[PDB]
């Protein structure tokens, strides 16, 4: 003849979360940049024998 | 599909409650709490 409870009291849990993040960066760009491909010498010949 | 049909999305303060009560007045419950506002920064013109 016994009856159950409507529900059961459960234990309550607290959650504490920490997220920590650090980013660092350095960027350098220094010097002199020259050309690497330049025109070279040329030669041409042309004649009319007849 | 496709690549019309207009639906509606709710914003504001929204609250949903589903309680259950014991003989000692203990309350077991699910609660949804939402506070949502429109943001100009992330809106798209289409």
């Amino acid at each position: 003849l016994a009856t159950p409870s409507p529900f059961d009291m459960e234990k309550m849990v607290w959650l504490d979360v920490n997220i920590l993040e650090i980013r660092k960066s350095v960027l350098e760009n220094f010097g002199v940049d020259w050309s690497k491909q330049i025109p070279g010498p040329f030669a041409a010949f042309g004649k009319d024998f007849v | 599909a496709a690549g019309q049909n207009v639906t509606y999305k709710d914003y504001g303060i929204k609250l949903e409650f589903e309680p259950r009560v014991d003989d000692d007045n203990n309350v077991s419950m699910r609660v949804l709490a939402d506070v949502s506002d429109i943001d100009p920064a992330t809106s798209v013109s289409l």
